[PDB]
DNA sequence: AAAACGAGGGCCAGTGCCGTAC
DNA sequence: AGCGATACGGCACTGGCCCTCGTTTT
């Protein structure tokens, strides 16, 4: 009820758009293919009083919100442009706080720059962060420059009070806050931290950039390179995100000089007060560059996304919110101590390990080891010069009692032993690292004068080279190497010769310890090059890999650790466990920085809301604070988040050390947070542009169709059901799936399945061909499949018709093609257009993956804006206390309060829902199907997670530690009506 | 299970053949050796740095061996419970605190009717009910965790929680002997009983400020016997397939272990400037280092033997004063860890010694 | 007099009413000791072992059962150190006269009904040949009296007498001048083989050591201290309107005390538990008053750590949150000095090591 | 007596594999 | 035309510039 899925909707009348010939095109289509086995089953209806639509469709509704979410800080941003410059001052005041540079750069004292917009770019002081140093800001009045506390030689303690940059004005419009890497700025901001707020919001101009002429990783990574046939024609329209660069891009001066010294991270405060003049000029230099750069790109943006809804979408992504308490400091002290921990158990383990092989010196026994001979085996004994003469030979010249009466005979002995020290010391010079162990344990001991010397041989590792060697057994054999890659393993005869001779003089390879070895393991070049394992003699060859790269070191290989193949010895299970102890460390060693180093303010009992206080809960002396995300509003592609920490986060895995980091955002007493995960976004957005092109309705295709028919609840999705084939659920699914829309390589496939589910190649195989019937078909010599009805001709001239190409049957790629197709813009819908290096217009381009990828990803960055901004209109619209935004992508979390929780819920449905029928509206029809028009989970808790239950591994137990639980929704949130007045 | 000549021929352990597991498990041995009291010296030396000094609100407790009313005391907590009221008129009445206490104690035993003593660090931590099983997690990671360094093998030593007869929780702390776990600490949750028992009238001069109210305070209590501990350290520190060459070396961590370096006399023989191994000697001792004096010997024998000698000693380091040496100033140097020779000098033998020490301590 | 009282409100005693008299300190009769006593006795312990392990060539030390070994407890520590003899005498390899030092809780009996006493106590076991016995005794006579005379305000108040009998052929007691009544501290005897011979007989083959290619047996040194007697010995040393406790800093148990001036604030705690932390870093025993509560008066808090021996105290106050100076405050002089919080250790450390000398 | 050349180690940036998220 | 995509970092390893010290030079 009706037509295979639609819902009560007041959205239009009409409507169709039947489409005869279309839908008979496309039933034909489904039986064929062919799916006509319907389960019918209908989902509950839901009938409730929809908000007031301003009419007429819903993307005026949307354009009218984002226009008008937008028109202050729009007001400003043109303050900013038509500014009038007045110059830089002769010499910066050298006071705390503001000081207001207006006529001829004279020094107003100054609490508050009152502007309606400035540019900004603050400074710190890296030597003792993260507190905010220096800061210079232009207005299109005149010119303010702040500087901090520190400007008194002080004994400092840093708890991170709040003493970062005051910009808010007080009540008891308004402000736009445009700068380079803004979000950086904004973390220093006094009134930013504060749980409610904020008018304040930012332009980061950065993130313009990236959305106007951005470029990829790869583009970054041959751009920098200039110091694919038409591959160079880019080059000069487009620039790397660096400040220097963007402004020698979109103004085109003269080249801004950086700080050759780098004196904010290279340097202490003592030398920053002795330059502080030059310093200064720094800083106004990049706020004067990142004007003008913002005065070019303004227009530019607003041209190439003109639709309002990128704008107000890119305002309040940029105004992130995370709350915390001392529980942080916690979860650092307690995940730093496990840390470690396990690295003092493995590199204790490996440095006993390096001890006991280093006994094998003498004599000469070494050449023996099969794993021990590559390597140096050194033994020195330097230096000494002449200066005593002459001519004689230096290196050859039971009584019972009880006297004492010789008392100073001690200090005799001691005068002997100074006096013999101090006249030796100028014999050597500068002390070399210990002469007397060998080459390779001299490498594996840190520096005798350096100021963090541990006993012994330190710097071992996991995820080293010589150590692996060190112990390892190898695959059924017994050596293992390294030349271009490692030992071989995971990413019609054939034969070949071998070799044996002598020639004087390289190092001596053993290879019968080898045998035996071999002998010894299966106690229990050809053959046996195929499944089984071993290593021949010299050579050196492939003769029977698989993976074309290699992998130092086999840190992934536990499955195939714990089977038997492959083991370590000496001994047993050390092996597995030390995979295991680097598996468990492997998150919080890439991370451990980042997330201690993660600054955090803490606001007093004075400056928070009272109705908190009044909350049972204060809590026993307890420091409540929060720390700003700080995050690029818009970075390729499409314009999506981008944040070093947050961003890369790792889940909540029982394995993982630093698991919990995802779950510690901890809302303050009285609030929570309410969130969703949409569940999915790109795969219905494919489904949809392919059914949409197709014909009018949702399910014209035969790849649109198995999106919107499961459901994630009790059921089987699309990911779902191909993770039950089996098939392996269920994240490695989604990542076939969303692999195989964008290049579904046949080795790729291959090895990735094949690393997926762990079976034998041939059957694998064999799946992966039944599956890539999707992609199938396509298109003097060539391919034998054209637009005629035969290929074979004679002398047949149609060089007119070899410009079509596309796939046939199941998928729709075709016109993720015709968007990568258009040498215009290229944005649906909406709706923006991004980077002049990607444009097929003057680019070969030969990037297809990274554009249907953007078209597809644009999708979901653009349903990202929608979602913010219909969100943000029923929240200040209605009594909805708690605005906050944090949002990863797919995911997004709002910080609300305790009794609001359930119509914020209810918020999130509404938002989801008109989103869903934009996307629908904007190919038609604006009828849109079931189970795909509400959220199937929202998140209502504390502290956000994944899943509403969770569990940990450093803190062990979860709600051992002060917390609550989650709650799944859902529904029963469908029945609180978005008045104030509900239950 | 081979080991024990180690421990008779190099006086870790007393010399007599009746040392069997019971005997050595009850406390019913005969003694340790000179390196054996030394070696249960430097641990027990290391429980109180990483108990009492370290952590505030931790402060030694004199508890008798007997009681003024025959049998002595079984345990140590009792003795430290008595001296509950002035050791909080010292602290001014700020709960969490604990009292702690390395003695000896006695426990009957029924040979399958004689007494076993065994050395025992106690350690009673006065905490509120709010705050108790917080606590005690806290105790069993860092008590674990001091047990689980010093290891060769830290895989050993494993905990075990469990419950009361009434419902308390406690944790129990094992060692992985080559014949099975074995307890070596017991950490439990006292509900308040005893204290209770201890005081019935003025129930008021009990009452310990958690911060904003006086609470009266639930009893945590950690006993390690350092004996066993000894002993686990004692068996870790010995090695084991494959190895194609063995030598008989006991690997004790650096801090723990009864005599740090070796000082000795070669070329050989050299008469009489040897006065100055009398020097670095006095001058290695007043830096706290323990030194085996090398001088008066009948060996006269391969290195290989007083090598290994050493390395039955857990030696850390074999210093070596030879003539040329007396010449220049760079004396020779053999670790235990990797045996492998390095020259260096005096002053920066000593430093270097220091620096060892205090390093291995760290991370 | 008014130092039993001053013990018990700075608890270098165990509390006590009645048995808090001089009679029930010397007998081994308590209520045990403070925390306080407990340290200052392991101080002395450990620079007891200390002046024994500085000795030439080796002693080892050992430990002995404290009940019977054939079902009762020990009352000397002497043949504990006898039975490891024959062992010990392996790792000697069997070539000097060498001995065998041990500290331990040795009991005695007390006189209603009738109690036992405990009385903490080093002693030394020093074999050595009968011809060179006397020698060595006057030797250790004359070590341990400079020993008792290091940490001592005043070297009269220690005294050495000689005696002997028909049992020792010479013996040496240590006493103490109170001087309420000069007492025992130390005894010093030269036991004969007969004590050793008593309890292996025979083949007595075993017993006699190598001394210059000659078998014989030797004659016992009996080198027996107590410690408790000991700490009362040097807390009457140290006892000098004002009353202060002037111990000898390397004995003295907590050395240094630091707390605010300031009000109640989290930056002063922060720089106190900064500078605990650096302090205890390189061994240095420091009372915190800074938790605090209140800090009353400053008097009456010089006076308490001036009652509990501390050698200096530190004051942080808001001032030293600026250019780091903090008030220093000496015990000796009382001097109210002022100083840099990073030269603080050094200073601490340097005045430590400036005590070492005999 | 004095000028010059080669060996050793640190600071530097580039590169190859791996760690996480969506 | 052929294809995993968007990122964020880490550590292990390396060839090269630069300074210091010794072996070799009026
Ligand atoms: N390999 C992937 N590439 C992607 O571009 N994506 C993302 C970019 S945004 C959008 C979010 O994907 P998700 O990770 O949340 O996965 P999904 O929502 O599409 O599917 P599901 O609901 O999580 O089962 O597709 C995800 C991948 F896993
Ligand atoms: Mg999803
Ligand atoms: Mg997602």
């Amino acid at each position: 009820m009706l037509s295979r899925g639609l819902h009560e909707q007041i959205f239009g009348q009409g409507g169709e758009m039947p489409g005869e010939a279309a839908v008979r095109r496309s039933v034909e289509h489904l039986q064929k293919h062919g799916l006509w086995g319907q389960p019918a089953v209908p989902l509950p209806d839901v009938e409730l009083r929809l908000p007031p639509l301003y009419g007429d469709n819903l993307d005026q509704h949307f354009r009218l919100l984002a226009q008008k979410q937008s028109l202050p800080y729009l007001e400003a941003a043109n303050l900013l442009l038509q500014a009038q410059l007045p110059p830089k001052p002769p010499a910066w005041a050298w006071a705390e706080g503001w000081t207001r540079y207006g006529p001829e750069g004279e020094a107003v004292p100054v609490a508050i720059p009152e502007e309606r917009a400035l540019v900004f770019d603050v400074e710190v002081c890296l030597a003792e962060g993260t507190c905010p140093t220096l800061a210079v800001a232009i207005s299109p009045s005149a010119w303010y420059s702040w500087c901090s506390q520190r400007l008194v030689e002080e004994r400092y303690s840093w708890t991170s009070q709040l003493s970062p940059a005051d910009l808010i004005p007080l009540e008891v419009q308004e402000q736009l806050v445009v700068g380079h890497n803004v979000s950086f700025d904004r973390a220093h901001i006094r009134e930013q931290y504060l749980i409610q707020g904020s008018r304040m919001r930012f332009l980061d101009t950065m993130s313009m950039h990236m959305a106007i002429s951005g470029l990829s990783s790869f583009q970054r990574s041959l751009w920098i390179a200039a110091k694919a046939i038409s591959s160079w024609d880019w080059l000069d329209i487009s620039s790397v995100n660096s400040l220097a660069e963007v402004h020698r891009l979109y103004v085109g001066g003269p080249p801004l000089e950086k700080e050759p010294r780098e004196l904010f991270v290279k340097g202490t405060m003592k030398d920053i007060r002795e330059n502080f003049q030059d310093l200064m000029q720094y800083c106004a230099q990049d706020v004067w560059a990142t004007h003008e750069v913002f005065q070019q790109q303004l227009p530019l943006f607003l041209e190439r996304c003109p639709h309002p809804v990128t704008l107000a979408g890119m305002l309040e992504m940029g105004v992130s919110y995370l709350p915390v308490n001392q529980n942080w400091e916690r979860y650092l002290a307690e995940a730093q101590g496990t840390y470690e921990e396990l690295q003092r158990e493995m590199k204790k383990s490996l440095m006993d390990l390096a001890n006991d092989a280093c006994q094998l010196l003498s004599g000469e026994r070494y050449k023996e080891d099969p794993w021990l001979w590559d390597l140096e085996w050194d033994l020195q004994e330097f230096k000494q010069k002449k200066a005593k003469k002459v001519k004689k030979e230096p290196a050859t010249a039971l009584g019972p009692c009880s006297e004492e009466e010789e008392f100073q005979q001690d200090v005799m002995a001691r005068a002997c032993l100074q006096k013999l020290k101090g006249t030796t010391e100028l014999l050597p010079k500068r002390p070399q690292h210990l002469p007397g162990h060998p080459g390779w344990y001299r490498k594996l001991c840190p520096r005798l004068d350096d100021p963090a010397w541990t006993p012994g041989p330190s710097l071992l590792s996991l995820q080293m080279r010589v150590t692996p060697k060190l112990m390892a057994l190898t695959w059924d054999g017994f050596p293992l190497h390294y030349s271009e890659r490692h030992g071989w393993g995971y990413l019609n005869l054939a034969k070949l010769p071998t070799g044996t001779t002598l020639e004087s003089a390289g190092v001596v390879c053993p290879y019968r310890a080898i045998e035996s070895l071999y002998r010894k393991h299966c106690l229990e070049p050809y053959n046996d090059v195929d499944i089984p394992g071993c290593w021949f003699f010299k050579l050196p060859h492939k003769d029977g890999n698989s993976c074309n790269v290699g992998s130092p070191f086999a840190k992934d290989f536990l499955p195939k650790m714990e089977d038997g193949t492959l083991q370590a010895g000496p001994g047993g299970a050390s092996g597995p466990r030390a995979l295991e102890i680097n598996k468990m460390i492997s998150f919080w060693r890439n991370a451990h920085k980042r997330i201690s180093s993660q600054m955090v303010v803490w606001l007093p009992r004075s400056a928070l809301p009272r109705a908190v206080i009044r909350h049972p809960d204060y809590d026993e002396e307890g420091l409540y604070g929060a720390i700003l995300p700080q995050v690029v509003t818009a970075g390729t592609i499409t314009r999506r988040a981008v944040e070093p920490t947050w961003l890369t986060a790792s889940n909540a895995r029982p394995d993982r050390v630093g698991s919990e980091l995802k779950a510690m955002v901890q809302a303050p007493p009285g609030y929570t947070l309410v969130g969703a995960d949409v569940d999915s976004q790109e795969l219905w957005i494919a489904a949809v542009l392919g059914d949409a092109h197709f014909a009018g309705m949702h399910g014209c295709t035969a790849f649109g169709w198995m999106t919107l028919q499961g459901r994630k609840s009790r059921g089987t999705d699309l990911h779902s059901k191909t993770a039950t084939t089996v098939g392996i659920s269920r994240e490695h699914a989604k990542i076939f799936n969303y692999g195989r829309i964008y290049g579904a390589g046949q080795p790729f496939a291959e090895r990735l399945l094949m690393q997926f589910n762990h079976r034998l190649t041939q059957q694998e195989a064999a799946e992966k061909a039944q599956q890539m019937y999707a992609a199938t078909k396509g298109l003097l010599r060539k391919v034998q499949r054209e637009t005629a009805r035969k290929s074979q001709w004679k002398k047949w001239e149609v060089v007119a018709e070899r410009a079509w190409k596309g796939g046939t049957e199941s998928e729709m790629f075709n016109k993720l093609e015709s968007i990568a197709t258009s040498d215009i813009p290229r944005t649906p819908v909406l709706g923006c257009c991004i980077s002049r290096a990607l444009e097929p217009s003057a680019v070969q381009e030969e990037f297809m993956t990274s554009r249907v990828n953007w078209v597809v990803q644009s999708s979901a960055v653009d349903y990202l804006h929608l979602m913010l901004v219909a969100m943000k209109w029923l929240f200040e619209e209605f009594a909805i206390d708690g605005r906050f935004c944090i949002s990863i992508h797919d995911e997004v979390r709002y910080l609300v309060r305790e009794e609001d929780r359930y119509r914020a819920a209810l918020a999130l449905q509404i938002t989801n829902l008109l989103t869903r029928c934009m996307f629908a509206y904007k190919l038609g029809l604006n009828d849109l199907p079931q189970s795909v028009a509400f959220f199937s989970a929202v998140d209502i808790d504390r502290c956000l997670r994944k899943e509403v239950t969770m569990d940990c591994k450093t803190p062990s137990n979860p709600t051992g530690m002060e917390r609550r639980y989650g709650i799944p929704q859902g529904e029963a949130l469908d029945i609180y009506q978005i008045i104030e007045l509900t239950k | 299970a081979l080991l024990e000549i180690c421990q008779r021929r190099h006086f870790l352990s007393g010399s007599k053949q009746q040392l069997s597991r019971d005997s050595l498990l009850s406390g019913c041995h005969p003694g340790f050796g000179p390196l054996g009291v030394e070696l249960r010296k430097n641990l027990a030396a290391e429980w109180w740095t990483s108990v009492v000094v370290f952590r505030e609100q931790v402060f030694p407790v004199d508890a008798l061996h007997h009681k003024p009313g025959g049998k002595l005391r079984e345990n140590l907590l009792h003795g430290a419970l008595e001296h509950y009221v002035n050791c909080l008129d010292l602290v001014n009445k700020r709960l969490p605190y604990g009292l702690a206490q390395i003695g000896v104690c006695f426990h009957p035993v029924f040979d399958t009717k004689s007494i076993g003593e065994k050395t025992e660090a106690s350690l009673v931590w006065f905490t509120p009910p709010r705050t108790s099983n917080q606590w005690l997690d806290f105790w069993l990671r860092h008590r674990l965790q001091w047990w689980r360094k010093f290891a060769m093998s830290p895989s050993n030593f494993s905990s075990s929680d469990c419950q009361d007869e009434e419902g308390r929780k406690g944790n129990k702390l094992y060692y992985n002997f080559p014949w099975g776990k074995e307890l070596i600490e017991t950490l439990w949750n006292l509900g308040d009983h005893e204290l209770l028992h201890m005081y019935p009238g003025n129930v008021s001069k009990l009452h310990g400020r958690d911060g904003r109210k006086n609470v009266v305070p639930c009893v945590l209590s950690v006993n390690g016997d350092l004996d066993r501990g000894m002993l686990a350290y004692l068996y870790d520190s010995f090695q084991t397939r494959k190895k194609n060459l063995h030598r008989k070396v006991l690997k004790l961590h650096p801090c723990l272990a009864p005599i740090k370096v070796a000082l000795d006399v070669g070329r050989g023989p050299t008469l009489e400037l040897r006065q100055v191994c009398q020097g670095l000697f006095n001058e290695l001792l007043e830096n706290g280092i323990s030194v085996w004096p090398g001088y008066l010997e009948t060996m006269q024998s391969s290195l290989e033997q007083l090598y290994s000698k050493y390395d039955e000693m857990s030696i850390l380091f074999t210093v070596l004063v030879t003539e040329t040496t007396l010449e220049n100033g760079l004396i020779h140097l053999r670790s235990r860890d990797t045996t492998m020779k390095e020259m260096m000098h005096i002053s920066k033998l000593k430093d270097f010694l220091i620096k060892y020490i205090s390093s291995a301590k760290n991370v």
